[PDB]
């Protein structure tokens, strides 16, 4: 509740850079979002720890 | 397995009685119908102005 | 000189011209052949076959049962369902031995089948026997109904979704002492009813067929279902079977079998085929079997999947037959009609039936209990045909030289109701041998093949399914010609379907040309007709043709107008693919374009995806345009539910927060009236925002939304 | 408003109030299922009935403000009536005439664009070309073919979520919020249906036609291309057919090549490495095909060869319990057999270690130019029948059947050393060199498999050794059918074990595929 | 094939001007059918002095083989409504263009 | 037939507790080429409250 | 479901939810609802150390 | 000739229905003449409708 | 949840793994599979499905 009244998906473009507010996503599911700070993405996410694990299988 | 070789064969059995009546909705073949070669007449098309 | 077109089949062989000797196109105006009596002589006649076995009295229902399984060999031809377990398991190990891995995988399937389904396929049923109003009902209503008494009675595992779900609360209720159901009286003043069913008597409404060919209640109907696609799944890695393939399939099947059969003979072996029909199908398959072949299939399987699986065959080994409505009595000297329900008919005198209806009630007396007759051994149709058609494949399977350990041996296809055995061997000698061998074998399994309904004709020529087979040449009259009337959707959805059915007809049905046109303009007529939509040209004064005539003479391009709005029709072999309003877009005129399409009419309406732009018949999916002519056409028209459109009700005003919801299956946690909620809050707020929503709007939107969180937290 | 208001009456009663908080919106869907109506039976009796009546067309409320209730001849077009079950006045057909004759007007510029199938359709029609007739014996092979050219071979669950932020900006799921390919086609719809008034789900049905991919079972005797299948009925007859081509725009795409130059270069790669699986794994993790990772396109593709296959299997999938030997799909259908080892002197002093097949099995196979079947007993064949378009692909396909029959037959028949070796020079499996020797030359083993003579009968014919038709001798199970064989109809799909040489294995302990019997061809990446 | 190999900027083939009274799309497969047969020759060895394109649907298409009008005695076909001689017309008249003096 | 079937139904729909008098006519093409109109009979239907 | 799970997390992961099950002597085809368990504890684990 | 008859819906809809009857006829002789065509290789339009 | 409150984390990495899971269950109810996933958890088990 802090962060403001909920806002339209349509309108999540005037947020700042890392502003967080809420949104409704889904059919009528309102959560608190923001916006990205570190260029990544969940592709990469565990493949480190794959390969360490692997290796200790092996 | 037995043998059918053109003699096994009989023709069907109809069934006796009286003769069979006719039963169709409507007349076929004693039909008669009252003729108007061209309908060019006033209000025309409604059936009850045809008939 | 008389007419005499039998005389055809002189030049023209049968195969060739078999279309003539298929009377009907379509369905014929009567649909006779059904009630009560009709019940009765099929419990008398199934308790007949097998009567030779052992008498037992059930301790639930207390209904005397029979058991012919493991009964002495038959003695004499005529149908016996004496059939011994053993040999069911041996031709079941033969028949996994010829195809190891197939129980397996198709368990596996099951499996996976019976972890994802869900309860409401229940509801894509045809008509059910609801036991809570006791009388048949829509799947969907019956299903509403059973989960509000479910609901009532203290059972709300099918509230998680599952319909494995919904099998566990019909177990709990079943062992459940007492149901109560409640009904209200609609109509003057409404009130309440409350009704009180001991054990036994939910347990024989539970197992009970309403007859009017039968059709069991909402407890039966997962079981069976999970049995048939186990059934299913092992039925389609059998190359020897017949279901559940179309009819394009059925084709290369019989190609398949008959050249493989024929080719492999050498120059010195025979070669016969057996077109077949079963005595009665139904009428001979014991549960017991059934359940004998399914613990077979089931080995080494965990617990659970077994008993989901056994309890159908378990079910129906104990079940019950309904006796319909009734009888009618009519007396001449008053002209005085009265029926009796078949309730009574336990303990009714027996002088105002005839003989045979005399001879019939005193047989299935005895067998009579609570109004329904417990009818153990048999079965009835359209629940249990793929496992018997297993059964069957099993069976042929046997056939295989190595197995007979001499020279004969047999193959063919085999669809449950029907089947074309093919035998080689050397002599015929050793064809006779071969096919005493099958015939005996099959009448151990506990399979009759009706004697009077199967003839052997050397290799090359057959029946199968309404398929005729000669020397290659396979023609299909299965379902004969189609209905090329209009559909009855609405304008634009009939003339689509009518075209579509006319061009698949064309591509599948073997339809000609010269056929496909005459068809078309059949068609054309018969919507011309109906829709009141005339050309606007000609004179045939409906009621529409003013306003027809009125727009005729306003356009310019009068080739450009749709069939339904009077223009001339331009279909042809050539575009029958081609929706009407793309086929004749570029000829619309530009003010008729503009109306006709417009999206602002109030005569266009859209429901949910599944019903968009498809058709149920089977169902058939065609493309048109969403214009004008579009419409929907006017609906026609002791409950459990107190409101039977609470759901509907529900869900409607969910499409409205959110259109999605009608595409595709919303998904979240939330509740719903906190969606429509929080939805409604953003939108009013945003609304106020723009400058179209002034402060009294607001103020009121946010009272109510304010008042709906407290009704829905309390 | 009116939405609040309703949702306020709905609360207000107990059961609406309760079914609304019970239920989450995961089952809301299972909660539509629930409709106490009644389907109406024989519904074009019903129409027929209907159309008699005087307002059977239900419109909306907002009908009483446009459309006046009488027109110049007194007609009554929309009666002071509601529907059962709602509020939708009643109006007659004359409403709806009355709209298209007289009704506002406005512009169908996105009509078009909603619409391209079917104007797409119209194109192809229009532009196309037409051939004499010719009336001769057809034969349909039957086959899966495509439906609705244009797609772009979406998976349903893309063409939903394209659908989504298309024509639902503000209802997305999570998945779209916490996603970052923005496929190009969908802001290409977004900028194309700016000012789009047509009903939104409309909209999204059509898009879903338009990029989704449909096949279905038909029996086709000439072009198979999905422009080809459209005007199935126009093309082709029990005993005559047409020549047509269509005049738009086709749009075969070369992806399935890349994948199959693909896996063959990491399986040629792999099989030497020390670790073919996880470094298999890695590479296929790691690689883009076009712009896309290759693992969309093998879970997606429905692709069938033995790279491709035994990629799945390494990675852990289901795939056909079959073998695509010698440019022919194999599919056992009857019978069983065991595979034994053993050494087999050929006629040139070879000896070779090979794995035979012994038991009464049966195969059907399907290659590009031919369809046979083969039953062959214990290191005895039985009986062979082909039936192909030209001779030689009956006589590939025949000494493709032979050669797997591994009979002791042909063995002595031999004739040449036996060292083919591929383009990699890794030594070339018995069978596969066999198959190679046989293919340069096979008059010597024809004139020393065997002969006998047959029985005529119609619809099939004898084959001389010198591959010339034959009613009265031919060789030993060899036979050809004079009129088309329906390919297989089914796959069965069963769980495989892969070894580290990339060796699929059976649960029964036989081996299935393997990278020798893959094609050593190099192609171009398109 | 030296000669085609000394270019490196080809494209996906698309149609810009299209034959109005004639088959489009099968020029582009034959096109397309044209390059992968010169690479498929690449691929060869012992290449023969020419190569003989195989018979394709495309191919004959864009040749006119099935656009060819059959062969029938008059007697056989008379009895057809637009059975007329050869168009033995005067083509129509066309103005003077300036791309010929450019030629 | 068609005709016949057709103005019952009509009628039946349209005159729910009316006895109409429908008449049997049918058109036709005489060798002339004119447009012809038959009258086989009369039709009349009792109570069409069918559901 | 086991379909489900295959194809949405790693292929690694899958392993060695599969590994870890096997110790115990059972069968991911005849349990999944503990395959699916583990593999969701295994990609936690992992999400949660890394890029640290 | 007056008669007492009774029609139900169905069979009301199975008389409009007749029409179809046509195609039926169709059905059965072109399948005869295509078949003729197969087995020479040529129309047999003209040669059955008019020899 | 975590004692005290102390998530070691950053915000960013929790709202990666929230997201992760958040979008699984959405794939596994889209799926027809989140009901017996729920289900099957005990306490701090997950236990075979049982009938
Ligand atoms: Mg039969």
């Amino acid at each position: 509740k802090r962060y403001g009244p909920a806002l339209s998906i349509n309108e999540l473009s005037n947020l700042a850079k890392g502003e967080k507010a809420n949104v409704l996503i889904g059919q009528g599911d309102v959560v608190l979002v923001m916006k990205r700070k570190r260029d990544s993405s969940i592709l990469t996410d565990s493949q480190t720890a794959t390969k360490r694990i692997r290796m200790a299988i092996n | 397995i037995e043998p059918f070789l053109r003699t096994t064969p009989r023709p069907l059995r109809l069934p006796d009685g009286p003769p069979c009546s006719q039963r169709s909705k409507f007349l076929l073949m004693d039909a008669l119908k009252l003729s108007i070669e061209d309908p060019s007449h006033e209000g025309e098309g409604i059936p009850l102005y045809d008939a | 000189m008389d007419v005499n077109p039998t005389l055809l089949f002189l030049k023209v062989p049968v195969q060739n011209a078999i279309s003539t000797t298929f009377p009907y196109t379509g369905d014929p105006p009567y649909s006779h052949g059904t009630g009560t009596g009709y019940t009765m002589d099929t419990v008398n006649r199934t308790h007949k076959y097998s009567e030779k076995g052992k008498w037992t009295t059930n301790t639930e229902t207390g209904a005397p049962q029979l058991n012919p399984i493991d009964g002495p060999l038959p003695e004499d031809n005529e149908p016996s369902g004496y059939a011994q377990t053993d040999c069911v398991l041996e031709a079941m190990a033969f028949l996994e031995e010829s195809h190891p891995g197939i129980f397996e995988n198709s368990c596996l399937e099951t499996m996976e089948i019976v972890q994802q389904t869900r309860v409401d396929k229940l509801t894509q049923g045809r008509q059910t026997y609801d036991w809570t109003l006791n009388r048949n009902q829509p799947a969907a209503t019956a299903l509403a109904n059973t989960i509000e008494v479910f609901r009532s009675n203290g059972l709300t595992a099918n509230e998680s979704g599952r319909l494995i779900d919904f099998l566990k609360d019909v177990m709990d209720s079943m062992d459940k002492e007492e149901m109560e159901i409640t009904t209200h009286f609609q109509r003057r003043t409404i009130g309440k009813k409350k009704q009180r069913l001991n054990k036994r008597s939910y347990l024989i409404r539970a197992l009970t067929l309403n007859t009017m060919i039968a059709t069991p209640g909402m407890q039966i109907r997962g079981f069976v279902y999970f049995v048939e696609a186990l059934a299913r799944s092992i039925c389609e890695k059998l190359e020897q079977s017949g279901l559940p393939v179309g009819g394009n399939e059925k084709k290369a099947k019989l190609a398949n079998v008959v050249r493989k059969m024929m080719t492999n003979s050498q120059d010195t072996e025979l070669s016969f085929t057996i077109t077949g029909d079963n005595t009665k199908w139904n009428e001979n398959q014991n549960p017991r079997m059934f359940l004998a072949m399914i613990t077979y299939i089931t080995r080494n399987q965990p617990e659970w999947f077994r008993n989901v699986l056994s309890i159908a065959p378990i079910m129906f080994s104990n079940k019950m037959a309904r006796l319909g409505k009734g009888y009618m009595f009519e007396s001449k000297s008053m002209k005085l009609r009265t029926q009796v329900p078949a309730e009574m008919l336990a303990n009714i005198d027996l002088k105002y039936f005839n003989k045979s209806t005399r001879e019939k009630i005193e047989k299935i007396r005895p067998l009579l209990i609570d109004g329904t007759a417990s009818l153990s051994p048999g079965m009835m149709m359209g629940m249990f045909n793929m496992l018997s058609t297993v059964l069957g494949v099993s069976i042929l399977n046997l056939g295989q030289k190595k197995y007979t350990k001499t020279t004969y041996w047999w193959d063919g296809l085999q669809s449950s109701d029907d089947f074309a055995l093919i035998v080689n061997a050397p002599n015929h000698e050793g064809i006779q041998a071969g096919v005493d061998r099958f015939y005996r074998t099959c009448k151990l399994v506990g399979i009759n093949m009706s004697k009077k309904k199967s003839y052997i004709n050397r290799t090359g020529t057959f029946e199968f399914t309404s398929f005729f087979y000669r020397y290659g040449f396979v023609a299909n009259f299965s379902m004969e010609l189609p209905s090329f009337g209009v559909s009855g959707i609405n304008e634009s959805a009939d003339m689509s379907v009518g075209v579509t059915v006319i061009k698949n007809n064309m591509i599948n049905n073997d339809l000609g040309p010269a056929t496909a046109q005459m068809a078309l303009q059949l068609f054309i007529k018969d919507y011309r007709y109906t829709y009141r939509c005339h050309r606007g040209d000609t004179q045939i004064q409906t009621r529409r043709a003013f306003e027809l005539g009125k727009l005729w003479e306003q356009t310019r391009s009068k080739a450009g107008l749709l069939v339904s709005d009077g223009g001339p029709n331009l279909y042809n072999i050539r575009n029958l693919h081609i929706p009407e309003v793309c086929l004749k877009w570029e000829l619309m005129d530009e003010d008729y374009q503009g109306r006709l399409c417009n999206p602002m009419n109030p005569f266009v309406s859209h429901k949910e995806i599944d019903s968009v732009n498809n058709a149920v018949v089977k169902s058939m999916e065609y493309d048109a345009v969403a214009t004008t002519h579009s419409w929907i056409p006017k609906r026609n028209r002791r409950g459990i539910l107190e409101d039977e459109q609470m759901y509907q009700k529900c869900c409607n005003l969910f499409e409205k927060f959110f259109p999605s919801s009608s595409y595709r299956r919303p998904v979240g946690i939330s509740s719903m009236v906190e969606a429509m909620v929080s939805r409604a809050r953003i939108d009013a707020r945003i609304d106020f925002e723009s400058g179209r929503i002034k402060k009294e709007e607001f103020a009121e939107i946010m009272k109510i939304c304010s008042t709906i969180e407290e009704l829905r937290r309390q | 408003m009116e939405r609040i208001k309703e949702l306020r009456d709905l609360m207000s009663q107990s059961r609406t109030r309760e079914i609304l908080t019970k239920t989450t919106v995961d089952h809301m869907a299972i909660i539509k299922k629930y409709t106490s109506g009644r389907q109406e039976k024989n519904p074009a009796l019903r129409m027929k009935w209907m159309m008699a009546m005087k307002y059977p067309i239900t419109a909306d409320k907002r009908i009483m403000e446009m459309i006046p209730e009488r027109n110049e001849q007194r007609q009554t077009l929309w009666s002071k009536t509601n529907d059962a079950g709602s509020d939708r006045v009643m109006v007659s057909p004359l409403a709806v005439t009355w709209w298209n004759r007289n009704g506002p007007t406005t512009s169908t510029v996105h009509y078009p664009k909603v619409y391209k199938t079917y104007f797409e359709k119209v194109e192809r029609l229009k532009h196309g070309t037409f051939g004499p007739v010719h009336f001769r014996n057809q034969v349909k092979i039957r086959r899966r073919v495509d439906i609705n050219p244009g797609h772009a071979d979406l998976s349903a669950k893309e063409a939903q979520d394209v659908i989504m932020e298309v024509v639902f900006p503000n209802e997305v799921g999570a998945r779209i919020l916490t996603s970052e390919s923005q496929l190009t086609i969908t802001k290409e719809k977004k900028k194309e249906l700016q000012d789009c008034k047509i009903a939104p789900l409309m909209v999204a049905y059509m898009l879903e036609r338009e990029l989704v991919r449909k096949t279905r079972f038909l029996p086709v005797a000439g072009g198979t291309s999905s422009v080809y299948i459209e005007v199935l009925h126009l093309t082709q007859g029990t005993c005559w057919e047409q020549m047509y081509t269509p005049g738009g725009e086709v749009r075969n795409d070369d992806v399935d090549q890349s994948l199959i130059i693909a896996a063959r270069n990491i399986v040629r790669r792999a099989t030497v490495s020390a670790d073919p699986l996880a470094s298999l794994l890695e590479m296929c993790h790691s690689t883009q095909i076009g712009g896309v990772r290759m693992v969309d396109i093998l879970r997606q593709n429905p692709t069938e060869e033995q790279a491709v296959d035994i990629c799945k299997a390494a990675m852990g999938l289901r795939i056909s319990s079959s073998f695509s030997f010698g440019g022919f799909t194999f599919k056992r259908t009857s019978g069983s057999s065991v595979k034994r080892e053993e050494e087999v002197l050929t006629g040139n002093l070879q000896t070779l270690k090979i794995r035979v097949h012994e038991g009464y099995e049966e195969f059907t196979m399907v290659g590009r130019r031919a369809t046979a079947i083969l039953r062959k007993a214990t290191r005895r064949l039985i009986q062979l029948i082909v039936s192909g378009k030209d001779e030689q692909s009956i006589a590939e396909a025949i000494i493709v059947a032979m050669v797997f029959s591994q009979e002791d037959c042909m063995i002595k028949a031999v004739r040449g050393d036996l060292n083919f070796v591929n383009r990699a020079n890794q030594r070339l499996n018995p069978m596969h060199q066999l198959l190679r020797h046989f293919q340069k030359d096979a008059k010597v083993l024809f004139q020393n498999w065997g002969i006998e003579p047959i029985d005529n009968v119609m619809g099939m014919i004898g084959i001389l050794p010198d591959m010339t038709p034959s009613t009265e001798m031919s060789l030993r199970g060899v036979r050809v059918s004079k009129m088309g064989v329906d390919e297989y109809s089914s796959t069965e799909r069963v769980v495989v074990s892969i070894d580290r040489f990339l060796r699929v294995r059976d649960q029964r302990g036989n081996v299935l595929l393997s990278p020798e019997e893959v094609s050593e061809t190099q192609g171009t990446e398109k | 094939i030296k000669c085609m190999k000394t270019f490196f900027g080809w494209k996906e083939p698309n149609i810009i001007k299209p034959h109005e009274k004639g088959i489009n799309p099968n020029y582009l497969l034959t096109w397309k059918q044209v390059l992968a047969e010169l690479q498929d020759i690449k691929n060869e060895e012992k290449i023969p002095r020419t190569k003989n394109m195989k018979k394709t649907s495309q191919l004959k298409w864009a040749l006119g083989e099935n656009m060819a009008p059959e062969k029938v005695d008059f007697e056989d076909c008379k009895d057809v409504n637009d059975l007329k001689q050869y168009d033995s017309d005067e083509p129509e008249p066309r103005s003077l263009a300036c791309w010929i003096q450019s030629e | 037939g068609v005709y016949i079937n057709t103005a019952l139904l009509n009628a039946s729909c349209a005159a729910m507790d009316d006895f109409q008098l429908i008449p049997m006519i049918s058109k036709c093409i005489t060798k002339e080429g004119r447009r012809k109109t038959n009258l086989y009979g009369f039709i009349i239907k009792g109570r069409s409250h069918l559901r | 479901m086991e379909d489900f799970v295959r194809q949405c997390f790693n292929p690694m992961i899958v392993e060695l939810a599969e590994k870890a099950m096997k110790e115990y002597g059972e069968d991911p085809k005849i349990e999944t609802n503990k395959f699916a368990s583990i593999c969701t504890h295994l990609e936690v684990c992992f999400m949660y150390s890394d890029f640290h | 000739y007056v008669r007492t008859n009774g029609t139900s819906k169905i069979k009301m809809k199975w008389g409009m229905e007749m029409r179809r009857c046509l195609l039926q006829s169709l059905q059965q002789i072109e399948s005869m003449i295509e078949a003729e065509s197969s087995v020479k290789e040529k129309d047999l339009t003209k040669e059955f409708f008019e020899n | 949840m975590a004692t005290k409150a102390d998530y070691t984390l950053d915000e960013e990495s929790r709202a990666r793994i929230k997201t992760r899971l958040f979008t699984i269950r959405q794939e596994m109810a889209s799926r027809g599979l989140w009901d017996s996933f729920r289900q099957s958890e005990r306490g701090e088990e997950t236990i075979e499905e049982r009938f």
